[PDB]
């Protein structure tokens, strides 16, 4: 479950624990002065058994370390309030309007704002210009028939912009 | 424009040609290809799917759906409508679910049992009733202003 | 008389003019929020009058004309009464919202979609003061699911964020729920005593006073979140700041227990419907109690804290003292609107962190909002002796001196002792701590909108609980004769409460690590039942409805009974007459076996 | 420790303890790399056809478009009549309602066999 | 490990770009917009006033079962205004 | 209520924090300078100050991108990602 | 009346001979006249009903139905442009044409004097329909739609006429006055059940009750704006006021027989509000509505209460207005996106801004606004099948609740949470869409203030 490659690592899965046992320590712990005691004991009980080469052993104790974790939770973890299931995601949407819109307003309303307009034209252009050839002929020429990944290689010869630019570079600022 | 083939008649029998073209069609993996099976419940020939993706999916992914969960291309659950975030919460639950309803029923038990032993047990204090002047309230209560005047009076103690 | 009507027609109508003069603006607007704050003052000032000529005069009077369906034996018209309660309650809503709009000129500041937003606030509020006016039932049915709508919109009104429409939807199921018991209610009066109209109703009192209590009992716990109804409240909390101050302070909050004490002569007798009354909110008084410690989201625990003062405002109706629970609604009401407000401040200045978790060190920082939560959370349980002594601590007063349940009473002492406790720990965890917020400070609270605002309800806290309890007249006997640890048992659970909580601070200074309890678990996971319910409940429906009505009843079981077995009938039938292969031979012996069928098996001549 | 944590079909088991992501064999490896060669080239397919500056009507996502149909029109075919489902359905259509018509019957052979009597509360019942 | 350096070209790329968009919808022309083209409180308090004021007298009282009060309350030390006759007051209270 | 930010003084910010932690230095501290490279120091505590920037800034950075930062440069960028100030 | 009838003969060649882009404004003018003309009617008092002639009569049951008739006319005949803006003019002209004659017959079945005459003028209505629904569908099965509706309405509808002709050669002529005075009860044999089970069938399947509702959605996922609004409004209230008509006679062995039509009813309610809590296809949710507006109306006409009368005719209004109204709002969201779904259109508080104040509107309208006259019906209904029950009331709120919940699911998901940003090819909210929403929803209000006239002939 991730873009790019298909499992994490083994370290990578130790340090995603890692993260939530800091995480849920820290909506266990207040007082932050006991909670960096407790901080630097995780940090030593990762120490503890570090450095061992084995992979069953290794896999063995992180699955008990799991279950012991997972008694160890706790319920309502003090997540950001940016954070999916938070207290903003998306506060602010009310104001969060697309950008393929605004082409059509009154050309009165044109005549309000003559600067963005023309410069949101000439954006226009440039999308519309470095369009097909080259970066058509990088996505259907420069990868395998299967492409096994969902990232791309950017326009790294010559000319123009990085393929597939226009609705992850124009998006709307996440705060109005 | 829409091909017949993008529809689904006909089950999963054979083995052989159904799968191949369910992983044709639903853009999966042979063995990720699960028919229910046919039990006569309709149903066609759909995926089954691990039927939580909702507290699943976490959101991180960055996928094109953002309040769906989906990728633009997915088997969609036959049962999606009761999955989505606003409908059902399939989280994992921090302790258990039996001991949560167990122990939710033995509460609610224990508060009505006392209740009922409260309804048994009334309060009461060493207070005794209201002396009213007038045969209790009589006139001022239901009234029969000529049918029955009763004597009846109190003593002071 | 004329002035008396006419200024209580004005305080009605007055409420009616911005709507409808921004549906006919068709310009630009800039001052419409200090339009709107111009006009609820004028409302107070006109709503100020009749609660002084009624005090001095009495006088207790109804209205009612534009009648409509004049169809059977009854009539009902646009109609509302003048009475003490009814009359007094207004200015204290009118008052409160018009601090919510001042602090909704702060707290919504830079955000331009305001004018809608004043518009369905006014709105909420002229439904609401319509539901408190009225006699007419019908009319209170208006107002009722008039709220509840108005309500939905409020919570819902940051679209997108799927916690505002999941809450919107809760609240107006649990409100839906509320509906049939109020409609229970109506049923029974329409069909025994002939219209829904207190003045018959309380004229002609039978005994028989179960089924219409029964729907009053279910539109109440509809209403004000009580046992097993309370989850939309916490949910409900999940909407915008001063969105839920007047959503759950005075306004959509107290409405179900207001039409408990509006019926007060019907619930003189049934003394089953009063054990059930205080049986109940002792029920949600502690379930809310117990649920209310471990919780760090501070306006969950101000919801936690105002169902436990619903919770004992079900009590003095179960107890016969409607008039405490009423005087109660009032000082309830400028208290938790003050903390809602100063609450709010304090997220709202520090960049909507809103949790306990990363919260501490606020004493001196901003000192205004810190004397004003401390005036709160002192004054919640009746430090003595204060406004907030004088409701609740009366109603224990009539609740220990009464032929009570002898549980329900040990309900309130438990459940009072725990929202002392959860006061002193919702003090010390958001003044006194060490500071914990980031860096990149915003730590501000200059404002003259919110100085004033916070300010004028705090001198109301101060004093207006006092005027209102003293100027009233006594409609019920006061008790006044206690014994030794009746009169004092309420200065003696807070008094305990403050030292536990005390001790529970010491050890929270501690390094223990401390184990999750399991009470702990039941504490913080709500009780279990948001989690419990909403995942059993929406898994019936949505399961029988696929299964059963889908793909079982309707579609394809009533396509295979009516029209498949006629259709394939007449099919079956035709690919067996029309598939006769031409010959000749065949036809005219079936030309023979006509004529012998007709002669010798069925005869046609005999 | 801990009593493993049982799942349900309301309350979903965690990720943390699968146990299924610890003996990840080269087959699962090699399986974890084709689902995300499907992936890539859903969103690859997806990303040109979307990005077009000429484009103007929508996407026309092939998968709801089956998922509806499905789940519409294609539910009579495919039917055969089990007994189990049969049974199933005569108790899920004709049980509550010959149970709400057997309480009918209670409540109003009651109520006409009370005012047949006269012994009714109309002291005024005006609105029926 | 960390970045493949396709991604940091392909992504110092989208920083050129993306800082050109956002500065690009910062507008100041010095203009953004552009338009081509005590008797309140007075009206607003005294205007219902008059006008429910004026509709309560006359053909709502003229409509008969209309408003009406719940009566006011007289003591044995009261008299009336109208009639006028005084209540003769309660007997003797002693022992208080 | 948003006092909108400065490239300048948030790279700031971030060689401050990082100049508060013990194991380096303030000798040779700088922007582009990588962690495995020259410094040496663990990943695990190389995602304990992704941590640190987290609770400065009050939002998580997923673990896709927890891998590849391993540098103070792409830490100011991918917050000037999230935040999005530029002026 | 037949000042009402003889301009709608002459508002057929209007259509005719008149020509290009002139067509339109005439027909669209003239038919709001006829409206304003019929506004005209409402003379009914007291003792009796307005009647005139051999031909004519009309109830104050009547008079609101054909009131609303004529005035949901232009406002469709405006609303079924741009699927045949680029259609043949004489197309365009058979279409509107074939409108106006569907009016006629609306208005000759309305003011019938016999119930023969009301029966020819009832399939009458039932023929163009078809016609509409088939020749302009707009989805492949508009064949079997209008197989199962034709087949459903006729063989149901057909012992009816058997039953008619009996019981005009068995008690005089078969007008509703001297029917009104002729009436007497004919007590449990085996054949009268048989009767009133032929005439209660037929209207029934008209309705429809929950046994046979197959029909309905297909006719409405699957048939253009305006067969879809004439069928659910016009069509369906006008099955509920031939019961209401036919229901004067035969009242001594209802309470025998009367019993399993509830049953099917309540229990088919209930069902209803649950099939339709869950399916896509946002067309098909009003059509789910429908059903269950309409078995609380059957519900309504068989306890025999003048209370239940009037809160039937009161819901049948509303809900007229109701589901034309969000008829013509799924109509612009599919005019919007080619999906008709449910979960594909997302987003739109955003953009179309004013297009939220009318779904809004109209969620609670069917939401029981709380003076509305859907309310007014609801509670009527309610407070009657109380007095006949002291436990139906558990069903009633149950189906209270769903409704509120339904009606809420279908506003928030369509316009409320994340537009999905892939669509880009909305325009924006346009004058007509607003014009036939404001058309809608004020005579809903003007009605909610003074709702003396809705109110049927047992006022
Ligand atoms: C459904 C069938 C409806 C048949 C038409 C209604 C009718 O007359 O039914 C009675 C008919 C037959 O009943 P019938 O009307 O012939 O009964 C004789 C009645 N008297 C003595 C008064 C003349 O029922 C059927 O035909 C059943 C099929
Ligand atoms: C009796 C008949 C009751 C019928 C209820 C039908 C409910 C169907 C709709 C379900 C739905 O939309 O659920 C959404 C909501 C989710 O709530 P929750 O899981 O807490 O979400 C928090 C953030 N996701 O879940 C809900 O809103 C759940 C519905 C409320 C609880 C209903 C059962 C308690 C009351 C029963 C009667 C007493
Ligand atoms: C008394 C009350 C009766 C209430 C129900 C009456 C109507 C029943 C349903 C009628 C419609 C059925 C229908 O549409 O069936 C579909 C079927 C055509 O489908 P199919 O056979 O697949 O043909 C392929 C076409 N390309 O169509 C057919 O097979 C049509 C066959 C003729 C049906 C005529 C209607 C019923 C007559 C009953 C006579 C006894």
């Amino acid at each position: 479950f991730l873009p790019s490659a298909a499992y994490l690592t083994h370290q990578q899965k130790v340090l995603q624990l890692y993260k939530r046992a800091l995480r849920h320590l820290e909506s266990r712990c207040v007082h932050r002065d006991k909670y960096r005691y407790f901080a630097c004991l995780l940090r030593a009980r990762f120490d503890e058994h570090k450095n061992e080469k084995d992979m069953v052993k290794a896999t063995q104790l992180l699955r008990e370390a799991e279950k012991e974790f997972w008694h160890g939770q706790h319920p309502q973890p003090y997540i950001f309030p940016e954070s999916p299931g938070g207290t903003s995601y998306e506060r602010y949407e009310c104001y969060k309007v697309p950008e393929w819109c605004l082409d059509d307003w009154h050309p009165s309303e044109k005549a309000m704002y003559p600067d963005y307009f023309a410069k949101r034209e000439q954006w226009k252009k440039l999308r519309r210009e470095s369009w097909e050839r080259e970066v058509k002929q990088l996505q259907e020429e420069t990868p395998v028939g299967g492409p096994r990944t969902e990232a791309l290689p950017p326009a790294r010869k010559q000319g123009d912009l990085p393929p597939l630019w226009w609705h992850i570079v124009t998006r709307p600022r996440e705060r109005p | 424009s829409h091909i017949t083939k993008d529809m689904l008649p006909g089950p999963y029998p054979k083995t052989p040609e159904e799968r191949a073209a369910a992983a044709k069609k639903y853009n999966m993996r042979v063995e990720d290809y699960e028919p229910y099976p046919d039990d006569g419940m309709g149903y066609g020939d759909y995926p089954k799917l691990p039927d939580r993706s909702q507290q699943e999916r976490d959101p991180w992914y960055d996928w094109d759906h953002p309040d769906l969960r989906l990728n633009w291309g997915e088997p969609m659950h036959w049962d999606l409508d009761m999955y989505i975030r606003n409908r059902v919460d399939t989280s994992p639950t921090p302790v258990n679910w039996n001991l949560m309803c167990k122990h939710l029923f033995g509460f609610v038990a224990f508060m009505l049992f006392m209740f009922w032993v409260g309804e048994t047990y009334p309060t009461y204090q060493p207070v005794g009733p209201k002396q009213y002047p007038y045969n209790n309230l009589y006139l001022e209560r239901g009234g029969d202003p000529n049918k029955e005047p009763e004597p009846v009076v109190h003593y002071e103690i | 008389m004329n002035l008396f009507s006419s200024l209580t027609l004005v305080t009605l109508i007055l409420l009616t003019m911005p709507i409808a003069a921004i549906n006919f603006n068709t310009h630009k607007f800039t001052n419409y929020p200090l339009y709107v704050k111009t006009t609820i003052s004028c409302a107070f000032i006109t709503s100020m009058i009749p609660t002084m000529m009624f005090i001095h005069t009495g006088q207790e009077m109804i209205i009612s004309n534009w009648h409509w369906l004049t169809i059977q034996t009854l009539k009902l018209s646009l109609s509302f009464k003048m009475d003490f309660f009814s009359m007094m309650f207004v200015p204290v809503a009118l008052f409160v919202t018009w601090s919510i709009m001042e602090f909704s000129m702060w707290y919504m500041h830079s955000d331009p979609n305001i004018n809608q937003f004043f518009k369905y606030l006014l709105l909420f509020l002229i439904t609401m003061l319509i539901l408190v006016t009225a006699n007419n039932l019908f009319q209170l049915f208006i107002g009722w699911e008039g709220v509840g709508i108005m309500s939905f919109l409020l919570i819902g009104w940051w679209y997108g964020r799927t916690d505002a429409n999941t809450a919107a939807l809760q609240a107006i199921l649990y409100n839906r729920i509320g509906d049939i018991g109020f409609i229970l209610a109506m049923a029974w009066f329409l069909i025994n005593l002939n219209t829904w109209d207190l003045q018959q109703i309380f004229m002609l009192n039978p005994n028989d006073s179960n089924l219409p209590l029964m729907g009053l009992i279910l539109a109440a716990t509809g209403k004000s979140a009580q046992f097993g109804l309370h989850p939309w409240l916490p949910s409900a909390m999940e909407g915008p700041t001063p969105v839920s101050a007047l959503l759950h302070s005075s306004t959509m909050v107290v409405a179900g227990i207001f039409l408990l004490i509006r019926f007060y002569p019907l619930t003189e007798n049934n003394k089953f419907g009063q054990s059930i009354m205080l049986c109940l909110g002792a029920m949600t008084t502690l379930f809310t109690a117990m649920c209310a410690l471990t919780q760090n989201d501070i306006k969950k625990i101000i919801a936690f804290s105002t169902s436990s003062q619903l919770g004992l405002m079900m009590v003095t109706i179960g107890i016969n003292q409607p008039h405490l629970a009423f005087l109660h609604i009032c000082t309830h009401a400028f208290f938790k609107a003050m903390l809602f407000m100063c609450s709010g401040s304090i997220i709202h200045s520090l960049n909507d962190e809103q949790d306990i978790r990363k919260m501490g060190g606020l004493f001196k920082a901003m000192p205004f909002t810190t004397t004003a939560l401390i005036i709160g959370s002192l004054a919640l349980t009746g430090m003595p002796f204060l406004t907030g002594f004088y409701s609740k601590d009366l109603i224990i007063e009539s609740a220990n001196t009464s032929y009570t349940n002898a549980w329900a009473l040990l309900m309130t002492l438990v459940a009072t002792s725990f929202t002392a406790i959860y006061s002193t720990r919702i003090i010390f965890f958001a003044l006194l701590g060490q500071p914990r917020f980031p860096t990149l400070i915003n730590i501000n609270e200059n404002n003259p909108f919110l100085i004033n605002s916070i300010k004028r309800l705090l001198i109301g806290s101060l004093f207006a609980g006092f005027i209102i309890s003293n100027n009233i007249p006594p409609m019920t006997i006061p008790q006044m004769t206690m014994p030794h640890y009746l009169k004092m048992t309420a200065l003696t659970v807070t008094i305990l409460g403050f030292i536990l909580a005390l001790e529970i601070s010491n050890t929270t200074h501690y390094l223990k690590f401390n184990y999750p309890s399991n009470t702990f678990k039941f504490s913080n996971l709500l009780g279990y039942y948001p989690t419990i319910m909403h995942r059993l409940t929406p898994y019936m429906n949505l399961t029988m409805s696929q299964k059963s009505a889908s793909s079982l009843l309707d579609l394809i079981w009533l396509e295979t009974i009516l029209p498949k077995t006629i259709s394939l009938a007449q099919m079956k039938m035709s690919t067996t007459i029309t598939s006769q292969k031409g010959l000749i031979k065949l036809y005219f012996l079936s030309f023979l076996i006509t004529i012998l069928i007709s002669t010798t098996l069925l005869n046609f001549h005999e | 420790s801990f009593p493993k944590y049982e799942p349900s079909r309301l309350a979903s088991l965690p990720t943390t303890l699968d146990p299924a992501e610890y003996d990840i064999s080269s087959e699962t490896r090699k399986a974890q790399a084709e689902r995300l060669a499907i992936r890539s080239r859903l969103k690859r397919e997806y990303q040109l056809q979307y990005n077009d500056p000429s484009r103007r009507g929508v996407v026309e996502d092939p998968a709801l478009i089956r998922w509806t149909c499905a789940r519409s029109a294609n539910v009579y075919p495919n039917f055969r009549p089990n007994t189990k489902t049969s049974l199933l359905g005569a108790l899920f259509g004709i049980g509550p309602l010959i149970f709400w018509y057997y309480v009918f019957k209670t409540d109003r052979d009651r109520k006409e066999k009370l005012i047949q009597e006269g012994k009714l509360d109309r002291t005024f019942n005006i609105s029926y | 490990s960390g970045y493949t350096p396709d991604e940091k070209l392909r992504l110092q790329q989208l920083r050129e770009l993306r800082r050109r968009w956002l500065k690009d919808q910062e507008l100041s022309p010095r203009e953004p917009v552009l338009p081509p083209r005590s008797i309140f409180a007075f009206t607003h308090v005294l205007i219902p006033v008059w006008i429910i004021h004026y509709y309560l007298k006359y053909h709502v009282t003229t409509k008969p079962y209309t408003i009406v009060e719940k009566k006011p309350r007289i003591f044995p030390g009261d008299t009336i205004l109208e009639t006028g006759e005084v209540i003769p007051p309660m007997k003797e209270f002693p022992d208080q | 209520d948003a006092p909108p930010l400065t490239l300048e003084g948030i790279k700031d910010r971030v060689l401050y924090v990082l100049k508060l932690y013990d194991k380096i230095d303030p000798e040779k501290l700088s922007v582009n300078s990588h962690f495995m490279k020259d410094l040496g120091l663990d990943s695990l505590d190389q995602v304990e100050i992704i941590m640190a920037m987290e609770d400065e800034f009050g939002f998580e950075i997923p673990d896709i991108d927890a891998e590849k930062l391993m540098c103070p440069q792409e830490i100011v960028d991918y917050i000037a990602d999230k935040k999005d100030v530029y002026e | 009346m037949l000042k009402y009838i003889i301009p709608t003969m002459m508002l057929m060649p209007l259509t005719w001979l008149s020509k290009n882009s002139m067509i339109w404004i005439n027909t669209t003018l003239h038919s709001l006249l006829i409206s304003l003309t019929s506004l005209l009617l409402l003379n009914q008092f007291g003792d009796n009903s307005l009647n005139f002639s051999l031909t004519f009569f009309s109830d104050s049951l009547s008079t609101p139905l054909l009131i609303l008739t004529m005035w949901l006319l232009p406002l469709m005949l405006m609303a079924s442009q741009h699927h045949l803006s680029k259609e043949n003019l004489a197309r365009k002209k058979l279409f509107i044409s074939m409108l106006i004659l569907l009016q006629l017959f609306l208005i000759m079945t309305f003011t019938a004097t016999e119930l023969i005459f009301f029966y020819i003028m009832f399939e009458a209505t039932l023929v163009p329909t078809l016609i509409i629904i088939t020749r302009w569908g707009n989805q492949t099965e508009r064949l079997n739609a209008g197989l199962y509706f034709l087949f459903y309405t006729l063989a149901g509808s057909l012992p009816l006429l058997v039953a008619l002709i009996y019981i005009q050669n068995t008690m005089g002529s078969l007008n509703f006055l001297i029917l009104q005075y002729w009436v007497q009860p004919m007590p449990n044999s085996w054949s009268n059940t048989f009767m009133w089970l032929a005439c209660m069938m037929a209207f029934m399947v008209k309705m429809p009750l929950y046994g046979l509702h197959l029909w309905l959605p297909k006719a409405h996922v699957e048939a253009p704006i305006a067969g879809s609004m004439v069928l659910a409004a016009i069509l369906l209230k006008l099955g509920g006021y031939g019961m209401m008509r036919i229901t004067l006679l035969l009242n001594p062995i209802t309470d025998f027989m009367a019993y399993p039509f509830i049953m099917l009813s309540l229990w088919g309610m209930i069902m209803t509000s649950s099939i339709c809590l869950r399916q896509t296809d946002l067309k098909s949710l009003i059509a789910y509505s429908s059903v269950s507006h309409m078995a609380l109306v059957i519900v309504a006409i068989l306890i025999q209460t003048p209370w239940s009368y009037m809160g039937a005719t009161a819901l049948m209004i509303a809900h007229g207005l109701t589901s034309s109204m969000l008829f013509c709002l799924a109509n612009s969201n599919y005019e919007r996106v080619h999906s008709r779904t449910m979960i594909l259109a997302r987003g739109l508080q955003t953009l179309l801004p004013l297009m939220a104040a009318w779904w809004l509107l109209a969620s609670l309208t069917n939401l029981a606004l709380p003076p509305s006259i859907n309310l007014i019906g609801e509670l009527f209904v309610v407070m009657s099948t109380f007095s006949w029950s002291n436990i139906t009331i558990i069903l009633m709120g149950l189906n209270m609740v769903i409704t509120a919940l339904y009606s809420l699911y279908m506003l928030i998901t369509t316009q409320r949470g994340k537009h999905t940003h892939h669509i880009n090819n909305i325009l924006p909210s346009f004058t007509r869409e607003n014009a036939l929403m404001s058309l809608h929803m004020l005579p809903l209000l003007l009605l909610s203030l003074n709702p003396k006239i809705i109110l049927g002939p047992l006022y």
